[PDB]
Parts: structure tokens; sequence; C-alpha cells
RNA sequence: AUUCAUAAUAACUUUUCGAAUCGCAUGGCCUUGUGCUGGCGAUGGUUCAUUCAAAUUUCUGCCCUAUCAACUUUCGAUGGUAGGAUAGUGGCCUACCAUGGUUUCAACGGGUAACGGGGAAUAAGGGUUCGAUUCCGGAGAGGGAGCCUGAGAAACGGCUACC
RNA sequence: GAAACUGCGAAUGGCUCAUUAAAUCAGUUAUCGUUUAUUUGAUAGUUCCUUUACUACAUGGUAUAACUGUGGUAAUUCUAGA
């Protein structure tokens, strides 16, 4: 009421966040950016818990304010910065590059990457429109608006953001067959391709995606993100490559990888 | 009863408890802003012109200029006024503010010499009371001073020594608005990049404009032959 | 003699604070949780940096004794140590001095007191210093 | 799906914005003048997107009670047209016009030792009882009402008045 | 680097459960019916009342706080004259 809010308690922090029940009133409220606050995951989270780089917030702080972290190329100070899907995080020190990618279980998963292919992102089309002065211009997942797109450029396709300036590479329709990426609902992380799409008229697209090992699943077109054709993907895949294995098979992997 | 007497062209301010109250009733029924004879109130006090500033009244509550009452009322009281200093940014309050005519319920009058009298005064007149400080601004000193539209102030400003027991420093103002070559960079940056980014825009509107013509042929080659 | 073996786990480079971050668990038969100074010099010298520059904290003894296990910071110098590093913890070591600073309380009672007074306040007090006597 | 985005014409305005701002390094050039071009930033600023939101809003769902069966409609009740007002839709308000709207499938009224939910206790299964209270949503700051500043308040560790 | 102008925040948090029985609320919709500071991304060569009446741009102006001095009230985070 009476004014937008400041404080995200914990417990009601997004859950794939793994943010520990105890030690702890609060959780890190992401400042207003490019993704969305439940999709997103802040940098101070990304630092001290998943690359534990950092044991304390005021670590985190001293790490972000000597331009050692880089967002997408740029610094971002920010302590509690909304990093999000598909960001590029460079990291001067260690010489690491992170491709912000779910892992399977639909969590952040810290992907290492190379320098070449962290020289770029991708970005899903939310919209085209004509602004002033009739310049067509497109608006991906990252909020990034990126002015003279490709005419052929639609809702819902895949552009290949140049990310060392705002320039459009290449682009990929969303087709049936190509391979796409689940960014939401509770099959996010997985990877597969289109079986087809439907329309229903009115609200609520939905995808059929089938994976690798011959499981189809349903989602929304919300979720959908186009990373490429059928094999090649146009960027690394993280381990696991979003097959979804069920409980029995994985306890079975466990259970050989472990026991020598 | 006190008078609060002040003399603006050398800034100077004294006490004058003045009793026998037919001294004071010139200044009765008077309001601010408007000359009193300084033949009534003083036997030194001639040639002088009073204006009415202000003053008290008894139990502290200051008079306001407007109020055309000998009484003392309440007032709903904004920001950029008297007798109200808002402690919020758009904070109003109500203040019992004393009336603008003079009566006997003053504690004390503040007043203004517009003219000088006939006699010197104990401490206004004879002593003048020096300036904090001099300009800032750079036209501020030029018009101080009145040397030219085109020369440097550089040398011009007024400066201020400051003994601490054993060394002695001087120490001055520093410049507002002057013309800086820092200033005349970022003046002539902030043009080049607004033709920069005009040029660049041209560009891209001028390489869009081409592949929209390059897919405008594309399209009417397969219509015509298909 | 007594067999210390002091033993360093998770071992990770942070050239971000320029440090190495790593468990210590120290395996300390017939002894009780031996110290955190000496525990720094022997971390000293096997690491070879400076007892100023190598950080200790942690080290809960486990039930029944004859084992601690805590955390370990060895930084690459003692000038980047005094940057990184918390205030209390180089208090620990006596690198820095703890503040003694006026208290919670009086400090906001402080604050409170001077956020009446509008101003430096000189002349208020002057002003009161003269209306009390004269 | 649009009178949409956007563009064009004719004008309009107590003409909005269109950098008179700050830091570091202070380079390069030839009409060597304290002349001309020049980096990395910070703060401002129009509009459009995005984010944080907000407000409004669709369906379905709430305890007991008929010793509550009719209620609403002067003084908006239901709807139409036009306006006003609002950030905007809307009887939200006004003018005119129509006589509607809800209800035994429980309206309206009364009671609540009622904030709602996620949940909690117990239980074979079905159930019963609780949920002021660690999370989410709402309301309030003794009781009302009104209002300034602000993007956002009818704010109360803001104000104004009354009790 | 005090103080005081300027900016930002003080509309979050925290507490309580008195109101409140299609009201709140839950799930689910919609804004093609709106506002949106901040963040992020994009973005302004046109600044002449009627140009054949442009006005310093090597950069317009005053008007004030803090500060100096003179006070009033018994008393307030009260303030008045210069
Ligand atoms: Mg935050
Ligand atoms: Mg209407
Ligand atoms: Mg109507
Ligand atoms: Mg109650
Ligand atoms: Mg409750
Ligand atoms: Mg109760
Ligand atoms: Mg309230
Ligand atoms: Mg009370
Ligand atoms: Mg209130
Ligand atoms: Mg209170
Ligand atoms: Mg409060
Ligand atoms: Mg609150
Ligand atoms: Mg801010």
């Amino acid at each position: 009421a009476r004014g937008p809010k400041k404080h995200l308690k914990r417990l009601a922090a997004p859950h794939h966040w793994l943010l520990d029940k105890l030690s702890g009133c609060y959780a890190p409220r992401p400042s207003a950016g490019p993704h969305k606050l439940r999709e997103s995951l802040p940098l101070i989270v990304f630092l001290r818990n998943r690359l534990k780089y950092a044991l304390n917030g005021r670590e985190v702080k001293a790490i972000l304010m000597q331009r050692h972290v880089k967002v997408d190329g740029k610094v971002r100070t920010d302590t509690t910065y909304p990093a999000g899907f598909m960001d590029v995080i460079t990291l001067d020190a260690t010489n690491e590059n992170f491709r912000l990618v779910y892992d399977v279980k639909g969590r952040f998963a810290v992907h290492r990457i190379t320098d070449e292919e962290a020289s770029y992102k991708l970005g899903k089309v939310k919209k085209v429109q004509l602004g002033k002065k009739g310049v067509p211009y497109v608006v991906t997942h990252d909020g990034r608006t990126i002015r003279y797109p490709d005419p052929n450029i639609k809702v819902n396709d895949t552009v290949k953001i140049d990310l060392a300036s705002g320039k459009i590479t290449d682009f990929i329709k969303f087709d049936a067959g190509k391979l796409v990426y689940v960014t939401g609902g509770r099959n996010l992380g997985r990877i597969g391709t289109i079986v087809h799409k439907e329309r229903h008229d009115g609200g609520f697209d939905l995808v059929h995606i089938k994976d690798s090992l011959d499981n189809t699943f349903v989602t929304r077109l919300n979720n959908v993100f186009v990373i490429g054709e059928q094999g090649k993907p146009y960027i690394s895949l993280p381990k696991g490559k979003g097959i979804k294995l069920s409980i029995a098979e994985e306890r079975d992997r466990r259970r050989a990888q472990q026991g020598l | 009863m006190k008078l609060n007497i002040s003399y603006p062209v050398n800034g100077s301010q004294k006490t004058f408890e003045i009793d026998d109250e037919h001294r004071i009733r010139v200044f009765f029924d008077k309001r601010i802003g408007q000359e009193v004879d300084g033949e009534a109130v003083g036997d030194e006090f001639k040639g002088y012109v009073f204006k009415i500033s202000g003053g008290n009244d008894k139990q502290g509550f200051p008079m306001k200029q407007g109020v055309l009452l000998p009484t003392r009322i309440k007032l709903l009281l904004t920001k950029n006024v008297s007798c109200y200093r808002p402690r919020r940014d758009g904070e109003r309050k109500r203040k019992s503010v004393r009336g603008a005519i003079v009566g006997p319920d003053l504690a004390v009058l503040a007043l203004v010499i517009v003219k000088k009298g006939e006699q010197e005064l104990e401490g206004l007149t004879d002593t003048t009371v020096p300036k904090r400080l001099g300009p800032k601004r750079a036209n501020n000193i030029r018009k101080f001073f009145g040397l030219s539209k085109e020369d440097d102030v550089r040398d011009f400003v007024i400066r201020r020594e400051v003994t601490k027991g054993e060394k002695t420093y001087t120490k001055a103002p520093k410049i507002q608005r002057l013309v800086t070559p820092q200033r005349l960079q970022r003046k002539r940056h902030q043009r080049a990049l607004k033709v920069r980014n005009a040029q660049a825009q041209r560009e891209a509107a001028a390489e869009y404009a081409q592949l929209l013509a390059k897919r405008l042929s594309e399209r009417k080659a397969e219509k015509a032959e298909i | 003699s007594d067999a210390v073996t002091i033993r360093t786990r998770k071992v990770i480079s942070n050239p971000l604070l320029a440090r190495k971050q790593f468990v210590v668990d120290v395996l300390h038969p017939n002894r009780a949780n031996v110290s955190k100074d000496e525990l720094r010099e022997k971390l000293a010298e096997v690491y070879k940096a400076e007892k100023d520059a190598v950080s200790v904290f942690g080290f809960r003894t486990q039930f029944g004794g004859g084992k601690s296990v805590g955390f370990g910071l060895v930084y690459n110098s003692v000038a980047e140590a005094k940057k990184f590093e918390p205030t209390y913890r180089l208090v620990r070591y006596g690198l820095a001095e703890k503040v003694e600073k006026a208290s919670r309380q009086q400090r906001k009672q402080k604050k409170n007191r001077d956020k009446k007074i509008f101003g430096t306040g000189k002349r208020l007090a002057k002003k009161v210093a003269r209306r009390n006597a004269d």
C-alpha cells in the first residue's frame, strides 16, 4: 500500500535462488532493471552464494565497486542488480565469463564460457513497433531497444545481440523443428525442439516441445526461447543439456558415479 | 520600551529603551513600512526620519506585514513567508502573529533610518560595520568594479588574510560562472555529440532504406515471375 | 611432538579480493582448540605470505575433542589485507585499534539534541548567556 | 480484434523540452594563438519501451440466523444520451429521458465471543474444530473529516479543524 | 570538513486486527480503460514575437540561506528587524 515496496522478506524470495531458510529475516530485493524480479538473479546472490567469491554482502560491494564484475559488457556496480536469463557476466580477474542459463532442475547454473562466445548474447523479441519518425525497433527480453531491425524479424523470434554495440548480428525464426529452451513453468530448464505450435486466438499460445530422448511436453509460448535449429545451438549449453532425467534414473546415475 | 533602530547604509543597530509613553504615542496606530518623524521620539533625533520595519510584542509574537489589525491573530502560514520556517517540504502550520498596527502591547519596535538627522548617535552612525565578504560571480565582481566586458577577474578578487598563530595565509572565493577552457571543452563536446549522433542516425536511416529497396525488388521479382 | 598437523581444504583463489579462501581443520590429539595466533603463524609459513595477511575464524571444536574445523584466509599482501578485512578482525589481530566511541544511546541522544538547533547555534548560546545574567 | 503503432495537411498554446552543470587526464594539429579539434566519466532532460509497481477489473468460491420475505428507487436505485470530473473506464457526479435492478438456487435485514488465505489440531476413510500471530493480501494509527508536498499518501514518529 | 542552501529518502520497514460477510481475500482473467519516480535500453543538427526588428554565448540577471550584528517571549525544533 501507499507506494512501491523496497524490502523482500526471506521465504518470499524466488525459490530458485536457493537462499537458505534461516540466517536472516530478509532477502536481497533486486533493483529495477533488465529482468523481472521473479525471473532474475541478483549479483550478490551470484557472487556470495553460487560462486562463493564473497562471504557476505560487504564483500560483494567491495568486489562490485572496483569494476571487477561486468554484466553484458558494462560494470553494473549495483549490489542487487537484476541479472537474468542469457546475461553474460564478465569477471576481469580469473578470466572467467559466465552466461546465466538455467540447469535442468530450473535454477541458475554456474556456466563458464569463453571470451569469443561471451562477446554476444541472444534476445527473444517481445515486440516489433514503429517509433517516432517511423523508425522500426525491436524490444528483447532484457528490455533492450534495437532500432532498425530486419523486416523479417517478428515477435517470438530471437536476435543475436552484438553486446559490444546495440546491433543485431543474426536472427532465428520461431518455427517448427528448431531447438528451443524453456524459461518458465514447471518444465523450466529443459531443451528440445518444436513439434508444432497451436494458436488459441484470444490468448495463451501453446507449444509442443520434444527433447533429445523422444520425451514431449507442452508449455506456454511465454516460456519458449529460441536458441537455434536442430543441433548446433547458438550458445553453449550447460551440463545436463535439459534432458530431464527422472528421479529413478537420476538415482541410478548418482550411485554409479559416486560408487567408483 | 526597547526600540531596535537600524542604519542600513552603514549597517549598524542599537537598542533604545524609551520611557514616558507620550514620547511613544507618535508611533501608535501606524503601519509597517510607512515613515515616522523623529521629532517626538527623541531630543537628539532632530532631522531623523524613521521608517517602521517591524518588531515584536509582549509574549514574543512577531509583527507581520500586511495584517491591518492592532491585535494578535492566528494565521495559517505556508513557505516563503515571515514568522514561519517549514520543517517539511510543503508543510503548513498555524501561528499567532501580531498585527502591523503599532500599539501599547508591543514590547519592542524595529526601525529603519531613511534620513540621517542633525546630530550623531553613540553607536549607529559613527561606526561602519565592515562587509562580511565580497561578490563571488565573475560578473558580480565585474559590476562591483566596472572594469570592462573583456578583462581578467583573476587578479581583482577581494582577498582575506587569515592568521593562525604563526602562519599567515590569504584566501579568496572560488569564482563561479568563470569562462574556463574546461567549460569551453565541455561546450564543444556537447555540440559535437549532437552532430555526431545526427550523422550516425542519418547513416542508419540511409542503410535501412537501401535494405528496403533491395527487399522490395526481390518480392516484386517472384510475384511477377511466379 | 603432539602432532597439531593443521590441514587446509576447499582452497579457492579469489583475485577479486586478492586472497585465498579455504577450510582449516586441525587434528590435535591430547590438546584443546590450540589457538588462532599460532594457527595464523603456521598458516603464515605454509603459504609463505605473512602473518599480518592471514585471517582465521570459525573453528568449532568437534564433540569429543581432538578436532576443530574452521575457515581461513591468506591475503596476497598486507597492504590489501588492511583494505578488505573487517575492522573487528583487524582488532583481533592487533593490526588496528577498536575505536573507543561514545555509547549508542548517547550518540542517539546527542543527534536528537543537535536536531533542535538550527545552524551553528553560537548565537543562541550567546543569547541565553546574555538573558540569564542581564 | 481497434479510430492501434506511425505518418501527412490546416492551425492552436499564460509554449513543454531541445545541457548557461561537475570530475579526472589534460592529448593531437598548424596562421604558436593561452587559436582549432579531442577521451573516459558524473549529474540533469523530452519521448518511447523495460523494471518496480499502482489503480481499476472478469469468473467461481465465505460462518449462523426466516421469532429477517421482500429489498432498492425523495436525496442514483437499474439503464440510455450528452457533458463534467478523474490518470483513466464507470451513476463517479450533473442535466434530460426510460422504469428499471436483486430475491425461496435465501435478496434485504440481524448476529459474529469474523480481518481473508497459505495453513494448524484431530482423525481408518469421509469428516469436525481452529487460523489475533514468523509468509502473502487488506485496513488503521484515540474517533471522524479535510488537505500540502511529492512519481507514489487522503501519510498521522506530515499538517488543518472538530470531538 | 561543521553549518546551511540544493538533491534524494522519509509512502519502505515495524506494529495491530478495530472495522470489514461478494466486502477483504484465494485461484484465474483484462487494461484495445489508465498512472508510473527510480533502473535498463533507445532517443533531440530545426531554439528568428510575423527574418528580409536575434539579443553577450570566451557564457544574462537578482535574491537569499548559512554567516555578521540588534533583539522579543516564562516556555516550543518560535522567530523578527539590518
Ligand atoms: Mg534492492
Ligand atoms: Mg460518460
Ligand atoms: Mg449514463
Ligand atoms: Mg473483530
Ligand atoms: Mg489471520
Ligand atoms: Mg480480537
Ligand atoms: Mg494508514
Ligand atoms: Mg491508544
Ligand atoms: Mg490520517
Ligand atoms: Mg506514532
Ligand atoms: Mg509508522
Ligand atoms: Mg507497510
Ligand atoms: Mg534513487
